[PDB]
Protein backbone atom coordinates (compact mmCIF):
# COMPACT_ATOMS: atom_id res chain seq x y z
CA UNK A 1 0.00 0.00 0.00
CA UNK A 2 2.57 2.58 -1.25
CA UNK A 3 1.28 6.08 -0.53
CA UNK A 4 4.33 8.18 -1.51
CA UNK A 5 7.66 8.02 -3.38
CA UNK A 6 10.80 10.11 -3.14
CA UNK A 7 11.97 10.75 -6.70
CA UNK A 8 14.97 13.10 -6.99
CA UNK A 9 13.92 16.33 -5.24
CA UNK A 10 10.16 15.57 -5.44
CA UNK A 11 7.82 13.75 -3.07
CA UNK A 12 4.89 12.28 -5.00
CA UNK A 13 1.57 10.88 -3.82
CA UNK A 14 0.73 7.63 -5.67
CA UNK A 15 -2.68 7.12 -7.33
CA UNK A 16 -3.02 3.34 -7.75
CA UNK A 17 -1.62 0.02 -6.51
CA UNK A 18 1.56 -1.25 -8.24
CA UNK A 19 2.84 -4.82 -7.56
CA UNK A 20 6.12 -3.99 -5.82
CA UNK A 21 7.48 -6.80 -3.57
CA UNK A 22 5.55 -6.94 -0.26
CA UNK A 23 8.46 -5.98 2.05
CA UNK A 24 8.75 -2.74 0.02
CA UNK A 25 4.96 -2.32 -0.33
CA UNK A 26 4.28 -2.49 3.43
CA UNK A 27 6.54 0.52 4.19
CA UNK A 28 4.06 2.66 2.19
CA UNK A 29 7.14 4.63 1.14
CA UNK A 30 9.64 3.91 -1.66
CA UNK A 31 12.89 5.74 -2.39
CA UNK A 32 13.70 5.67 -6.12
CA UNK A 33 16.92 6.35 -7.99
CA UNK A 34 15.88 9.03 -10.48
CA UNK A 35 18.35 7.73 -13.11
CA UNK A 36 18.26 3.89 -13.00
CA UNK A 37 14.78 3.75 -11.32
CA UNK A 38 15.91 1.20 -8.68
CA UNK A 39 13.61 1.31 -5.61
CA UNK A 40 15.00 1.25 -2.01
CA UNK A 41 13.49 1.43 1.50
CA UNK A 42 15.16 4.50 3.10
CA UNK A 43 16.77 7.89 2.46
CA UNK A 44 20.13 6.57 3.77
CA UNK A 45 20.13 3.53 1.44
CA UNK A 46 19.14 5.91 -1.41
CA UNK A 47 22.09 8.22 -0.56
CA UNK A 48 24.53 5.27 -0.59
CA UNK A 49 23.19 4.16 -4.00
CA UNK A 50 23.56 7.65 -5.56
CA UNK A 51 27.31 7.66 -4.71
CA UNK A 52 27.83 4.41 -6.70
CA UNK A 53 25.25 4.78 -9.53
CA UNK A 54 26.94 5.91 -12.78
CA UNK A 55 23.70 6.56 -14.77
CA UNK A 56 22.95 10.25 -15.55
CA UNK A 57 20.21 9.48 -18.13
CA UNK A 58 18.07 6.58 -19.45
CA UNK A 59 19.82 3.66 -21.25
CA UNK A 60 19.28 3.09 -25.01
CA UNK A 61 19.80 5.60 -27.82
CA UNK A 62 19.17 9.34 -27.72
CA UNK A 63 16.99 9.68 -30.86
CA UNK A 64 15.72 13.21 -30.11
CA UNK A 65 17.54 16.21 -28.72
CA UNK A 66 16.48 19.84 -28.72
CA UNK A 67 18.53 21.63 -26.10
CA UNK A 68 17.67 20.27 -22.63
CA UNK A 69 14.77 18.02 -23.97
CA UNK A 70 15.74 14.50 -25.06
CA UNK A 71 13.97 11.27 -26.00
CA UNK A 72 15.81 7.97 -25.40
CA UNK A 73 14.72 4.77 -27.17
CA UNK A 74 15.06 1.89 -24.71
CA UNK A 75 14.72 -1.73 -25.77
CA UNK A 76 12.75 -3.85 -23.32
CA UNK A 77 15.02 -6.84 -24.12
CA UNK A 78 18.40 -5.05 -23.89
CA UNK A 79 17.49 -3.10 -20.69
CA UNK A 80 14.98 -5.40 -18.95
CA UNK A 81 15.65 -4.18 -15.38
CA UNK A 82 15.21 -0.48 -16.24
CA UNK A 83 12.03 -1.12 -18.28
CA UNK A 84 10.40 -3.20 -15.48
CA UNK A 85 11.17 -0.49 -12.84
CA UNK A 86 9.67 2.08 -15.22
CA UNK A 87 6.54 -0.12 -15.66
CA UNK A 88 6.17 -0.61 -11.90
CA UNK A 89 6.59 3.19 -11.44
CA UNK A 90 4.05 3.94 -14.21
CA UNK A 91 1.39 1.59 -12.74
CA UNK A 92 1.40 3.84 -9.63
CA UNK A 93 -0.28 6.42 -11.92
CA UNK A 94 -2.10 4.14 -14.42
CA UNK A 95 -5.35 2.35 -13.58
CA UNK A 96 -5.29 0.24 -16.72
CA UNK A 97 -1.65 -0.73 -17.35
CA UNK A 98 -1.72 -4.51 -17.80
CA UNK A 99 1.87 -5.72 -17.76
CA UNK A 100 5.10 -4.90 -15.89
CA UNK A 101 7.40 -7.97 -16.10
CA UNK A 102 7.27 -9.17 -19.75
CA UNK A 103 8.81 -5.99 -21.27
CA UNK A 104 11.02 -7.74 -23.91
CA UNK A 105 8.45 -7.18 -26.74
CA UNK A 106 8.37 -3.40 -26.07
CA UNK A 107 10.20 -0.23 -26.94
CA UNK A 108 10.15 2.58 -24.36
CA UNK A 109 10.40 6.21 -25.43
CA UNK A 110 11.65 8.14 -22.36
CA UNK A 111 11.56 11.93 -22.44
CA UNK A 112 14.01 13.81 -20.21
CA UNK A 113 14.89 17.41 -19.25
CA UNK A 114 18.55 18.21 -18.61
CA UNK A 115 19.95 20.46 -15.93
CA UNK A 116 23.45 20.49 -14.34
CA UNK A 117 23.03 17.17 -12.40
CA UNK A 118 21.77 15.13 -15.38
CA UNK A 119 18.81 14.22 -17.63
CA UNK A 120 15.67 13.97 -15.42
CA UNK A 121 12.61 11.85 -16.28
CA UNK A 122 9.62 13.83 -17.61
CA UNK A 123 7.51 10.98 -18.97
CA UNK A 124 7.44 8.07 -21.38
CA UNK A 125 5.40 5.99 -23.73
CA UNK A 126 5.78 2.31 -24.44
CA UNK A 127 5.29 0.79 -27.93
CA UNK A 128 5.01 -2.85 -29.12
CA UNK A 129 7.97 -3.76 -31.40
CA UNK A 130 5.35 -5.48 -33.64
CA UNK A 131 1.70 -4.57 -32.93
CA UNK A 132 -0.99 -6.71 -34.62
CA UNK A 133 -3.37 -3.66 -34.41
CA UNK A 134 -0.79 -0.96 -35.46
CA UNK A 135 -0.98 0.73 -32.03
CA UNK A 136 1.76 3.40 -31.93
CA UNK A 137 1.41 3.83 -28.16
CA UNK A 138 0.74 1.10 -25.53
CA UNK A 139 0.87 3.27 -22.30
CA UNK A 140 1.75 6.99 -21.99
CA UNK A 141 2.63 8.92 -18.78
CA UNK A 142 3.83 12.36 -17.70
CA UNK A 143 5.32 12.19 -14.20
CA UNK A 144 2.95 14.05 -11.78
CA UNK A 145 5.41 16.91 -11.04
CA UNK A 146 5.38 17.70 -14.80
CA UNK A 147 1.62 17.26 -15.54
CA UNK A 148 -0.39 19.91 -17.44
CA UNK A 149 2.73 21.87 -18.64
CA UNK A 150 2.55 20.65 -22.28
CA UNK A 151 4.89 17.63 -22.02
CA UNK A 152 2.13 15.06 -22.54
CA UNK A 153 1.10 16.58 -25.89
CA UNK A 154 4.81 16.66 -26.87
CA UNK A 155 5.04 12.91 -26.09
CA UNK A 156 1.87 12.26 -28.12
CA UNK A 157 3.20 14.41 -30.98
CA UNK A 158 6.44 12.43 -30.80
CA UNK A 159 4.52 9.09 -31.08
CA UNK A 160 2.99 10.29 -34.35
CA UNK A 161 6.33 11.64 -35.65
CA UNK A 162 7.66 8.05 -35.33
CA UNK A 163 4.59 6.76 -37.26
CA UNK A 164 5.11 9.36 -40.06
CA UNK A 165 8.76 8.19 -40.46
CA UNK A 166 7.73 4.50 -40.36
CA UNK A 167 5.18 5.43 -43.11
CA UNK A 168 2.32 4.03 -40.96
CA UNK A 169 -0.85 5.41 -39.40
CA UNK A 170 -1.22 4.94 -35.66
CA UNK A 171 -3.52 5.06 -32.70
CA UNK A 172 -3.13 4.69 -28.91
CA UNK A 173 -3.84 1.16 -27.56
CA UNK A 174 -7.40 0.71 -26.22
CA UNK A 175 -8.59 1.17 -23.65
CA UNK A 176 -7.83 4.89 -23.24
CA UNK A 177 -7.86 6.27 -19.67
CA UNK A 178 -10.00 9.36 -18.94
CA UNK A 179 -6.94 11.71 -18.96
CA UNK A 180 -5.57 9.81 -21.97
CA UNK A 181 -8.77 10.56 -23.91
CA UNK A 182 -8.66 14.28 -23.02
CA UNK A 183 -4.97 14.76 -24.02
CA UNK A 184 -5.47 12.93 -27.31
CA UNK A 185 -8.68 14.97 -27.99
CA UNK A 186 -6.70 18.24 -27.47
CA UNK A 187 -3.91 17.01 -29.84
CA UNK A 188 -6.27 15.62 -32.51
CA UNK A 189 -8.16 18.90 -32.42
CA UNK A 190 -4.93 20.89 -32.81
CA UNK A 191 -3.59 18.85 -35.75
CA UNK A 192 -6.94 18.65 -37.54
CA UNK A 193 -7.50 22.45 -37.40
CA UNK A 194 -3.85 23.07 -38.41
CA UNK A 195 -4.36 20.85 -41.47
CA UNK A 196 -7.59 22.56 -42.46
CA UNK A 197 -6.03 26.02 -41.91
CA UNK A 198 -3.11 25.24 -44.29
CA UNK A 199 -5.22 23.32 -46.85
CA UNK A 200 -6.47 25.35 -49.85
CA UNK A 201 -8.36 22.65 -51.82
CA UNK A 202 -12.12 22.40 -52.20
CA UNK A 203 -12.41 18.88 -50.74
CA UNK A 204 -10.37 16.23 -48.81
CA UNK A 205 -10.72 12.59 -47.93
CA UNK A 206 -10.33 11.45 -44.30
CA UNK A 207 -7.67 9.19 -45.87
CA UNK A 208 -5.59 12.20 -47.05
CA UNK A 209 -5.66 13.76 -43.56
CA UNK A 210 -4.65 10.44 -42.01
CA UNK A 211 -1.76 10.13 -44.53
CA UNK A 212 -0.45 13.62 -43.61
CA UNK A 213 -0.92 13.46 -39.79
CA UNK A 214 -0.38 9.68 -39.26
CA UNK A 215 -3.61 9.92 -37.22
CA UNK A 216 -6.10 7.06 -37.61
CA UNK A 217 -9.19 7.69 -39.84
CA UNK A 218 -11.61 6.75 -37.05
CA UNK A 219 -9.86 9.21 -34.67
CA UNK A 220 -10.13 12.01 -37.33
CA UNK A 221 -13.89 11.35 -37.91
CA UNK A 222 -14.29 11.10 -34.14
CA UNK A 223 -12.63 14.56 -33.74
CA UNK A 224 -14.63 16.14 -36.63
CA UNK A 225 -17.77 14.95 -34.76
CA UNK A 226 -16.39 16.24 -31.44
CA UNK A 227 -15.99 19.74 -33.03
CA UNK A 228 -19.40 19.41 -34.81
CA UNK A 229 -17.70 19.92 -38.19
CA UNK A 230 -19.37 16.95 -39.94
CA UNK A 231 -22.72 17.96 -41.51
CA UNK A 232 -25.31 16.48 -43.90
CA UNK A 233 -26.79 18.95 -46.43
CA UNK A 234 -28.54 17.75 -49.63
CA UNK A 235 -27.64 14.04 -49.31
CA UNK A 236 -23.82 14.39 -48.89
CA UNK A 237 -21.36 14.86 -45.96
CA UNK A 238 -19.56 18.21 -45.74
CA UNK A 239 -16.69 19.34 -43.56
CA UNK A 240 -17.83 22.60 -42.02
CA UNK A 241 -14.99 24.99 -41.13
CA UNK A 242 -16.29 26.70 -37.95
CA UNK A 243 -15.06 30.32 -37.78
CA UNK A 244 -15.12 30.36 -33.95
CA UNK A 245 -12.84 27.28 -33.98
CA UNK A 246 -10.63 28.86 -36.67
CA UNK A 247 -10.23 32.10 -34.68
CA UNK A 248 -9.70 30.09 -31.44
CA UNK A 249 -6.87 28.03 -32.99
CA UNK A 250 -4.84 30.95 -34.49
CA UNK A 251 -5.10 32.47 -30.96
CA UNK A 252 -3.98 29.20 -29.29
CA UNK A 253 -1.29 28.90 -32.01
CA UNK A 254 -0.03 32.47 -31.38
CA UNK A 255 1.01 31.44 -27.85
CA UNK A 256 2.45 28.12 -29.16
CA UNK A 257 5.40 30.01 -30.74
CA UNK A 258 6.69 31.48 -27.43
CA UNK A 259 5.86 28.26 -25.52
CA UNK A 260 8.96 26.10 -26.39
CA UNK A 261 6.73 23.08 -25.60
CA UNK A 262 7.04 21.80 -29.19
CA UNK A 263 8.56 18.70 -30.79
CA UNK A 264 10.71 19.79 -33.77
CA UNK A 265 10.94 17.11 -36.53
CA UNK A 266 14.44 18.41 -37.57
CA UNK A 267 15.75 17.45 -34.08
CA UNK A 268 14.95 13.72 -34.60
CA UNK A 269 17.77 11.33 -35.47
CA UNK A 270 16.16 7.94 -36.01
CA UNK A 271 15.59 4.95 -38.25
CA UNK A 272 13.21 2.05 -37.34
CA UNK B 1 -13.74 1.83 -45.09
CA UNK B 2 -16.83 3.34 -43.47
CA UNK B 3 -17.88 4.83 -40.12
CA UNK B 4 -21.20 5.37 -38.28
CA UNK B 5 -22.08 8.72 -36.58
CA UNK B 6 -25.18 10.59 -35.29
CA UNK B 7 -25.41 14.22 -36.56
CA UNK B 8 -28.35 16.25 -35.15
CA UNK B 9 -30.76 13.33 -34.62
CA UNK B 10 -30.01 11.47 -37.88
CA UNK B 11 -27.61 8.51 -38.33
CA UNK B 12 -25.00 8.52 -41.14
CA UNK B 13 -22.36 6.30 -42.88
CA UNK B 14 -19.17 8.06 -44.11
CA UNK B 15 -16.45 6.85 -46.46
CA UNK B 16 -12.74 7.37 -45.70
CA UNK B 17 -11.76 7.50 -49.38
CA UNK B 18 -14.49 9.78 -50.72
CA UNK B 19 -13.59 13.49 -50.90
CA UNK B 20 -15.92 15.62 -48.76
CA UNK B 21 -16.62 19.27 -49.61
CA UNK B 22 -15.31 22.02 -47.25
CA UNK B 23 -17.91 24.77 -46.53
CA UNK B 24 -17.06 28.11 -44.80
CA UNK B 25 -20.40 28.39 -42.83
CA UNK B 26 -23.11 29.16 -45.50
CA UNK B 27 -26.86 28.42 -46.06
C1 LIG C 1 -3.04 4.16 -24.18
C2 LIG C 1 -2.83 4.86 -22.88
O1 LIG C 1 -1.71 4.92 -22.39
S1 LIG C 1 -4.13 5.56 -22.07
C3 LIG C 1 -3.39 6.01 -20.51
C4 LIG C 1 -2.96 7.48 -20.47
N1 LIG C 1 -2.14 7.67 -19.29
C5 LIG C 1 -2.65 7.92 -18.05
O2 LIG C 1 -3.84 8.07 -17.84
C6 LIG C 1 -1.68 7.97 -16.88
C7 LIG C 1 -1.89 9.27 -16.12
N2 LIG C 1 -2.00 10.42 -17.00
C8 LIG C 1 -0.96 11.09 -17.50
O3 LIG C 1 0.18 10.74 -17.31
C9 LIG C 1 -1.25 12.36 -18.25
O4 LIG C 1 -2.58 12.73 -17.87
C10 LIG C 1 -1.22 12.29 -19.80
C11 LIG C 1 0.02 11.62 -20.34
C12 LIG C 1 -2.47 11.55 -20.30
C13 LIG C 1 -1.26 13.72 -20.34
O5 LIG C 1 -0.12 14.39 -19.87
P1 LIG C 1 0.05 15.97 -19.60
O6 LIG C 1 1.53 16.23 -19.55
O7 LIG C 1 -0.75 16.40 -18.40
O8 LIG C 1 -0.54 16.60 -20.97
P2 LIG C 1 -0.36 18.11 -21.51
O9 LIG C 1 0.33 18.94 -20.46
O10 LIG C 1 0.23 18.12 -22.87
O11 LIG C 1 -1.93 18.44 -21.54
C14 LIG C 1 -2.72 17.56 -22.37
C15 LIG C 1 -4.18 18.03 -22.55
O12 LIG C 1 -4.99 17.34 -21.59
C16 LIG C 1 -5.52 18.26 -20.63
N3 LIG C 1 -5.41 17.73 -19.24
C17 LIG C 1 -4.36 17.06 -18.71
N4 LIG C 1 -4.64 16.70 -17.43
C18 LIG C 1 -5.87 17.15 -17.12
C19 LIG C 1 -6.78 17.12 -15.93
N5 LIG C 1 -6.39 16.54 -14.77
N6 LIG C 1 -7.99 17.71 -16.04
C20 LIG C 1 -8.41 18.31 -17.18
N7 LIG C 1 -7.64 18.37 -18.29
C21 LIG C 1 -6.39 17.83 -18.32
C22 LIG C 1 -4.76 19.56 -20.84
O13 LIG C 1 -5.55 20.68 -20.46
C23 LIG C 1 -4.48 19.51 -22.33
O14 LIG C 1 -5.64 19.81 -23.12
P3 LIG C 1 -6.15 21.28 -23.61
O15 LIG C 1 -4.99 21.96 -24.29
O16 LIG C 1 -7.30 20.91 -24.51
O17 LIG C 1 -6.57 21.99 -22.34
ZN1 LIG D 1 20.73 4.39 -9.80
Amino acid sequence: MIKTIAFGRYELDTWYHSPYPEEYARLGRLYMCEFCLKYMKSQTILRRHMAKCVWKHPPGDEIYRKGSISVFEVDGKKNKIYCQNLCLLAKLFLDHKTLYYDVEPFLFYVMTEADNTGCHLIGYFSKEKNSFLNYNVSCILTMPQYMRQGYGKMLIDFSYLLSKVEEKVGSPERPLSDLGLISYRSYWKEVLLRYLHNFQGKEISIKEISQETAVNPVDIVSTLQALQMLKYWKGKHLVLKRQDLIDEWIAKEAKRSNSNKTMDPSCLKWTP
Amino acid sequence: GMVEIEIEGRLHRISIFDPLEIILEDD
